[PDB]
């Protein structure tokens, strides 16, 4: 209720209140008013900020190792083109098809979870293997198979700061994907060239002197 | 009481029954009428107090040891025995020590009032702004005149200071130096004989002191106090 | 080359159509100054022109046998070509803004129609409630879909009147 | 004050306010960006 | 009552100009502040239009005075060119975005205070800028914000006879700055010259030097 | 309190005098969870230690390089132990290292999980547990008596390390030499040598 709100002073929506992680009452546009429509995009956002983390750790870790000077790895732009003239390079295509069949399984299965939580732990669906697919009761959190360390466990408190944890990192790196994104189409350059160029001359090395972000017909 | 700025006036409300020392009821701003603010001032006019006449006083006797040293310039035309980088943190450690010690004393009377290095020494009771006990070995009459002597010496102090930089910043000289070039020609000297303002004329003396100064490997600015102010 | 068609950059028809454009402009501007104001115009226009033909020429734009740019009204046949800006992507562009204002309209519709004077509310728009609604209406293609599967979208058949037939 | 405001709020008014922003909005950016015949990205 | 912005004519004082506002005169002839939210979102705007006018005026002044002693200070109609002539490192672009970015972070603030009067006082911030209120008969928020960061000398604070008249000298100098600005760009748009450049050639030569004989006030002269 | 004479215990901190150093310092309010604080707490003690071995470690070693004591192997700065070579290499070493402390910090983990549970040997030796950041390898029993006095001690020996080893690593980045050089060159002038002309913390000095 009292918890802090995106805008001070901004009295949150109704249909937000203050249960899901990462709630701070920002709804501008009212997408989240129907209750199927929040919960769905509540997992969008989860498996959205999931994959955003997993991408901005693949892009930044490498890239600031190579700087360092151990690992050497092509830049997050470059790295798909190079792998592609390998030898014993695997076609793009079927790469590619591979790749959807095996997340098609995966994302159906966890697609059946959230129209119902418990519809993978049905008996004799697997090889014994379905009773560790019950989740915790809400769709994107499964325990089971899923978080070995049982991180969180503790009591149900602690679970909720990890998961505001979790969508605060997630929102983060996705946010911070679409600045990778932005900056490498603006600047034929990586992220951490971009920050270093910067950071020598911030008033005359940004977006406002990129030639793209600001169009050249209005100068 | 009697003891009035203007004579024949009448004290301010809020400096009515004021305990204050040197307490003239001089206020037109009303500065002093919240009651906070006026303890805060009140403090920040006993420290400005001290701070001027240590360096009036400063001044006057390193201007009749050496004359040759101009006191606006020694900062950068002295030598210094240490290094001006170092001397300036040292200064700067102590100085947060102690001024932090002393803001904390006033916002809380007796919390800074104990020694944290010999335990069994610790300052008396006081009054805010008057430390004593270690701070005053030595006093010379009753603690009321003197206060009110001491508070009257500081704001003399702080408009001599006021004086002497303006004097610098016109004349270049010394106070004593400036002084004597005044007893010299009495009407000749005077701020309205060597300046003055009519609808179409300005006559601005001009600055006595560089526009920069270079120190060690840069330059300081250094300059006049708003010089385009001037009359 | 899609149907018969010749890049406009390789296409002598555009070349000359662009060089007959400019002798006209530069007959046009013989008969004045050099510093005029319609010395200043026609030149103005000379350049916006050779500018209009460069980007033609540079964008890929498929030119015909009357060396104009033609357009590829085909998913697929653009995608594969590098035609999809002709009329896939300004398809995209258009069916978002159209269903921005049309939900923003719709929105605005059903708010006010629970109001105590809707007709009132009809004539005399709320300005700030509009505001509001446009602004959502950013969202229109995420909101439709919702409501459609949750089935508010659409009214019942048995609640709509209808003719005696 | 209100009533002005009201009248400034009728359909005529808020028709034309609106028309005249667009075909400004869209002038400008004919003006600032011409001979845009296809969507380059 | 109470003096009036033009003597007797009691029938063009509007009604909700009771005189409780501060520099209230009945000056309303447009009826530009006849409803209640409008006359507060207007009080907002003269109160910031005031301070904001007295600083750049004040800033305008500065700098002439400068410029005319001789110092590296630039017009006010022509700094912003002049500093970006010295500093070519610094987009201009990069710069409007700064400035955008901070006053609104800080005009959201004053936005959503006007909004709610007291909601800013408190979170990241202290119960010193929830605001004193004053207008509309309001406690909390409004033009004037007390504490002890927009009033650390605390003039506010302590008798309000004080108060209200040190609110009156700010909103009668909030209006003479607004119209010293209207005055500095009208000289500036018809002779060219700056605020003191004008005042001086002036006082020179009182006749000869009026708004008649800069050849754009009247144009046949 | 204890830290600044005008400050206030953060709550969270006064009525807990178990704690080793409790000086009321929490400026950012990261201890008010007792589960967090529970946490900062191992967190302390293992940086400290570490850090106190490590430092002294890095003292030791720079001294016998400077001094003159240790073989070739000391006769190197601690940053270029590199150079050296040993029995085996930095790889399996690191491989070495990372089994061997994978099992003691399991070990510690599991003791963490359940205080008093892992307490016992393969072998059956069993050893009395006191506090849970505090196991009892105390094979000189000097944990007998004036227990909290040594955990001070140890406290304020911990801290003093980790700022000790931050400073050898700020100094070793900004200036040339081994920390107990640095201390020479420092004592040399001393009013000239302090991170202010060093070209490196002020940044806007000298570019
Ligand atoms: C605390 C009071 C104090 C006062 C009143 C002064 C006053 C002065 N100092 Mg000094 N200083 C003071 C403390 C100290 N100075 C120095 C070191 C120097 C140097 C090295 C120099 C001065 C100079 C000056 C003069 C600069 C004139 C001007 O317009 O500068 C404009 C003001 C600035 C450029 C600084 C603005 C920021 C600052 C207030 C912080 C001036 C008379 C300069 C001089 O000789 O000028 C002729 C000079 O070169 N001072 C140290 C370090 C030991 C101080 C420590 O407390
Ligand atoms: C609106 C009607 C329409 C029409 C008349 C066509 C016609 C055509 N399409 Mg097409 N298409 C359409 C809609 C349409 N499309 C839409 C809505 C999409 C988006 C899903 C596509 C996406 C698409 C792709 C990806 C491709 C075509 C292709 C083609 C061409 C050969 C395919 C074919 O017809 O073989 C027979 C069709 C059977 C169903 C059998 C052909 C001229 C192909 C092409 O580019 O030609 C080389 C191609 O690969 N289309
Ligand atoms: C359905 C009919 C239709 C269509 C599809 C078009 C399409 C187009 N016209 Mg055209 N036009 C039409 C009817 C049409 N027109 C009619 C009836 C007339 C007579 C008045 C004209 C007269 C005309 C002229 C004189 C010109 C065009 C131009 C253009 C092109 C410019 C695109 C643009 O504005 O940039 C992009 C605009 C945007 C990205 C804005 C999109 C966002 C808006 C504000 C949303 C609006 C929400 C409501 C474009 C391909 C210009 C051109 O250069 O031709 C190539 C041009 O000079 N038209
Ligand atoms: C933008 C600055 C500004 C604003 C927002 C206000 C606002 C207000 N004034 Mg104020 N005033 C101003 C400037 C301003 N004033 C200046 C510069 C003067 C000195 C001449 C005065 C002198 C004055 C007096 C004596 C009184 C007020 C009063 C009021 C209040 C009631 C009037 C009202 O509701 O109409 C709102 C006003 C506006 C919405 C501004 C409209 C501006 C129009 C639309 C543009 C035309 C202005 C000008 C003629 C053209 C020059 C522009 C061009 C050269 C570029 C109100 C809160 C009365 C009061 O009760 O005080 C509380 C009152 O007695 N004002
Ligand atoms: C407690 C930490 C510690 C550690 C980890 C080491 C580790 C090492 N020492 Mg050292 N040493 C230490 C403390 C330590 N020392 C102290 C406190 C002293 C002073 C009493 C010495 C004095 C010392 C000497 C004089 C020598 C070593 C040498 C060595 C290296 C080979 C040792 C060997 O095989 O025998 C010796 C091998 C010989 C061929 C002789 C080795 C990497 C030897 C070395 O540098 O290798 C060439 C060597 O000469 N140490
Ligand atoms: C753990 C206590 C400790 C001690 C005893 C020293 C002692 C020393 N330091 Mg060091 N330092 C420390 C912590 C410490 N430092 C920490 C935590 C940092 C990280 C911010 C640094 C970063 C640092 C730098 C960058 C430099 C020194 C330098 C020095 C030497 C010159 C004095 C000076 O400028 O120090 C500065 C003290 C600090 C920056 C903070 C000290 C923390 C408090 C005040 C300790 C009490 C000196 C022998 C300088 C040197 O190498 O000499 C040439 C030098 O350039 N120190
Ligand atoms: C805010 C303002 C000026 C601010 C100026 C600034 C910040 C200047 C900034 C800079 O200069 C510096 C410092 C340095 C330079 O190098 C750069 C710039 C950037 C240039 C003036 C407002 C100026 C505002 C003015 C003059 C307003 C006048 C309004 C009037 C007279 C209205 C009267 C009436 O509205 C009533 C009250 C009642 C109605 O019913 C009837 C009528 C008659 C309509
Ligand atoms: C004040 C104010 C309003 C403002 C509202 C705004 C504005 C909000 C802004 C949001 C963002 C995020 C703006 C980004 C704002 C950022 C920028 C950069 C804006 C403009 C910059 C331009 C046009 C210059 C471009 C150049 C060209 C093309 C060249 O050729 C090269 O030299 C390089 C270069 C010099 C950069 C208000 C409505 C509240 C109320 C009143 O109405 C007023
Ligand atoms: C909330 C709201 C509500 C209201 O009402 C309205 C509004 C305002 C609208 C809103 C907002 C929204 C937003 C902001 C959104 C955004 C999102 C994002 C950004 C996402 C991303 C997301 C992102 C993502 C997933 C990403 C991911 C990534 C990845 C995987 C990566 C990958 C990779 C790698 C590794 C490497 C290589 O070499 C390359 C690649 C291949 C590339
Ligand atoms: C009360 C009131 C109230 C009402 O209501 C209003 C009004 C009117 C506002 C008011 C008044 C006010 C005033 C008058 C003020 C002033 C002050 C001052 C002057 C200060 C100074 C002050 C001053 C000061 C401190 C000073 C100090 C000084 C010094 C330290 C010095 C030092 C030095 C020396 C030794 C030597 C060397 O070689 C140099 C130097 C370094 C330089
Ligand atoms: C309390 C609080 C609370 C509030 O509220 C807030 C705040 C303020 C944030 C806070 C504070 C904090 C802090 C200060 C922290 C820090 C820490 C540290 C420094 C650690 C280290 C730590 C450190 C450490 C572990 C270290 C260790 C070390 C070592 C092992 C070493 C090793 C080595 C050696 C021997 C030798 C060779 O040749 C080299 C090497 C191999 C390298
Ligand atoms: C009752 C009717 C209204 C009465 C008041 C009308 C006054 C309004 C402005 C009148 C001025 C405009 O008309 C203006 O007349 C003057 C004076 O002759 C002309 O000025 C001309 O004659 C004057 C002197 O006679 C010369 O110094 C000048 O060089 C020449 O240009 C202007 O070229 C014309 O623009």
């Amino acid at each position: 209720a009292t918890r802090p709100l995106w805008q001070p002073g901004v009295e949150a929506p109704k249909h937000l209140d203050g249960t899901m992680p990462g709630d701070f009452g920002f709804d501008p546009l009212n997408l989240g008013v129907n209750k199927e429509a929040l919960n769905w995009y509540r997992n969008a956002e989860l498996q959205n900020g999931r994959w955003a983390m997993l991408g901005v750790a693949g892009i930044v870790i490498p890239a600031e190792l190579t700087r360092v000077g151990v690992l050497n790895v092509p830049e997050w732009a470059e790295a798909g083109k190079v792998y592609a003239e390998s030898e014993n390079a695997i076609p793009f295509a079927s790469l590619l098809m591979v790749q959807l069949f095996l997340f098609n399984f995966v994302e159906i299965k966890r697609w059946e979870d959230i129209k119902k939580p418990g519809s993978q732990a049905e008996p004799g669906s697997f090889l014994g293997f379905e009773s560790g697919f019950k989740g915790t009761g809400i769709s994107g959190y499964p325990g089971g198979a899923f978080n070995p360390f049982g991180l969180g466990n503790s009591s149900k408190e602690a679970m909720d700061d990890l998961k505001w944890r979790e969508i605060r990192n997630g929102r983060l790196a996705m946010v911070a994907f679409l600045g990778f994104l932005s900056q490498h189409a603006a600047t034929g350059k990586g992220p951490l060239d971009n920050l270093a160029d910067h950071l020598a001359d911030p008033w005359g090395a940004n977006f406002c002197s990129n030639g793209v972000s600001i169009p050249s017909a209005l100068g | 009481a009697r003891a009035n700025w203007l004579p024949g006036s009448d004290f301010p409300a809020h400096l009515e029954n004021c305990k204050l020392p040197g307490c003239y009821g001089f206020d037109p701003l009303g500065l002093g009428a919240n009651e906070e603010r006026l303890a805060w001032f009140a403090e920040s006019e006993r420290v400005h107090c001290r701070w001027a006449m240590l360096g009036v006083a400063g001044i006057l006797v390193q201007e009749i040891v050496k004359p040759d040293v101009f006191w606006y310039t020694s900062g950068a035309t002295v030598e210094l025995p240490f290094d001006i980088t170092g001397l300036l943190a040292f200064e700067l450690f102590v100085m947060h020590w102690v001024e932090s010690r002393r803001g904390y004393d006033i916002k809380k009377p007796g919390s800074m009032d104990q020694d944290p290095i010999f335990s069994n020494f610790k300052l008396p009771a006081h009054e805010p702004g008057y430390p004593g006990g270690i701070f005053a070995p030595f006093v010379p009459g009753s603690l009321e005149e003197l206060k009110v002597k001491e508070i009257k010496n500081g704001r003399l102090a702080m408009l001599a200071f006021i004086g002497f930089t303006m004097a610098a910043q016109v004349t270049g000289k010394n106070p004593l130096a400036a002084l004597r070039e005044h007893l010299d020609n009495p009407l000749g000297t005077t701020i309205f004989s060597k300046a003055v303002v009519v609808p179409g004329q300005a006559v601005v003396p001009p600055c006595a002191i560089p526009d920069t100064i270079e120190f060690q490997g840069i330059t300081i600015p250094a300059g006049c106090f708003l010089h385009s102010l001037w009359p | 080359d899609v149907a018969g068609l010749t890049p406009c950059s390789e296409s002598k028809a555009f070349a000359k159509r662009k060089k007959n454009e400019v002798k006209a402009l530069n007959k046009r501007l013989k008969n004045y100054e050099a510093d005029s104001a319609p010395a200043l115009a026609l030149k103005a226009t000379i350049a916006r022109t050779e500018a209009r033909f460069d980007k033609y020429a540079k964008q890929g734009l498929l030119c015909g046998t009357d060396g104009l740019p033609h357009l590829i009204a085909d998913p697929g046949l653009a995608l594969r070509y590098g035609h999809a800006g002709d009329v896939f992507i300004p398809t995209i562009g258009f069916i978002y803004f159209a269903g921005w204002l049309g939900y923003a309209g719709s929105k605005y519709l059903q708010a006010v129609a629970a109001t105590a004077k809707p007709i009132e509310k009809e004539i005399i728009i709320d300005v700030p409630l509009a505001w509001k609604l446009l602004w959502e209406g950013f969202g229109w293609p995420l909101r439709a879909f919702a409501e459609y599967k949750n089935g508010s979208l659409m009214e019942d058949d048995a609640k709509i009147t209808v003719s005696p037939r | 004050m209100k009533d002005f405001t009201t009248y400034l709020s009728t359909a005529p008014v808020l028709t034309l306010l609106s028309v005249t922003v667009v075909a400004g909005l869209l002038i400008e950016i004919n003006r600032f960006f011409p001979d845009a015949l296809i969507a380059a990205f | 009552v109470r003096e009036l912005w033009f003597p007797g004519n009691k029938e063009v004082v509007p009604d909700y100009l009771d005189g409780s506002l501060v520099g209230d005169h009945g000056f309303d002839p447009l009826g530009l502040g006849s409803s209640p939210e409008q006359l507060s979102w207007n009080v907002h705007a003269e109160i910031f239009h005031g301070r904001l006018a007295m600083t750049g005026v004040a800033g305008i002044l500065l700098t002439s005075l400068l410029h005319k002693g001789g110092a590296d200070v630039p017009e006010w109609f022509e700094a912003g060119r002049v500093y970006l002539d010295r500093n070519p490192n610094v987009d201009f672009g990069a710069l409007l975005f700064s400035t955008i970015v901070m006053s609104g972070f800080v005009e959201f603030k004053r936005l959503n205070d006007i909004r709610n009067p007291g909601s800013q006082g408190s979170g990241i911030l202290p119960e010193d800028f929830k605001g004193v209120g004053g207008p509309q008969g309001r406690t909390v928020g409004g033009p004037y914000v007390g504490g002890r960061y927009f009033d650390p000398m605390g003039l506010c604070r302590g008798s309000p006879e004080q108060t209200l008249k040190y609110k009156w000298n700010e909103i009668r100098n909030g209006r003479l700055a607004m119209m010293a600005f209207l005055g500095f760009a009208a000289q500036y748009a018809a002779t060219g010259k700056g605020p003191i450049d004008n005042l001086v050639d002036h006082v020179a030569d009182p006749f000869h030097t009026t708004f008649v004989h800069n050849g754009v006030s009247v144009p046949f002269i | 309190a204890g830290w600044d004479l005008s400050a206030e215990v953060p709550a969270h901190l006064a009525g807990r005098k178990d704690l080793a150093g409790n000086y009321g310092f929490d400026p950012l309010n990261l201890g008010k969870n007792p589960e967090a604080l529970k946490w900062y707490q191992q967190a302390e003690l293992q940086n400290g230690r570490w850090a106190m071995l490590g430092v002294a470690g890095i003292l030791v070693q720079e001294l016998l390089h400077s001094t003159g004591l240790g073989g070739k192997a000391a006769d190197v700065y601690w940053f270029d132990a590199g150079n050296n070579t040993f029995w085996a290499p930095k790889e399996t070493l690191i491989a070495i290292s990372f089994l061997m402390f994978n099992w003691a910090e399991l070990n510690r983990m599991q003791d963490y999980i359940k205080p008093g549970s892992n307490v016992t040997d393969p072998f059956g030796n069993k050893i009395k547990y006191v506090e849970l950041g505090y196991p009892g390898f105390d094979p000189l029993s000097f944990s007998k008596n004036n227990f909290d006095e040594w955990k001070l001690k140890e406290i304020k020996n911990a801290r003093l390390a980790m700022l000790a080893f931050l400073g050898i690593v700020a100094q070793h980045n900004a200036q040339p030499g081994s920390p107990l050089e640095q201390l020479g060159a420092h004592l040399a002038n001393p009013w000239k040598n302090h991170f202010i002309n060093n070209g490196v913390s002020p940044f806007l000095t000298d570019n």
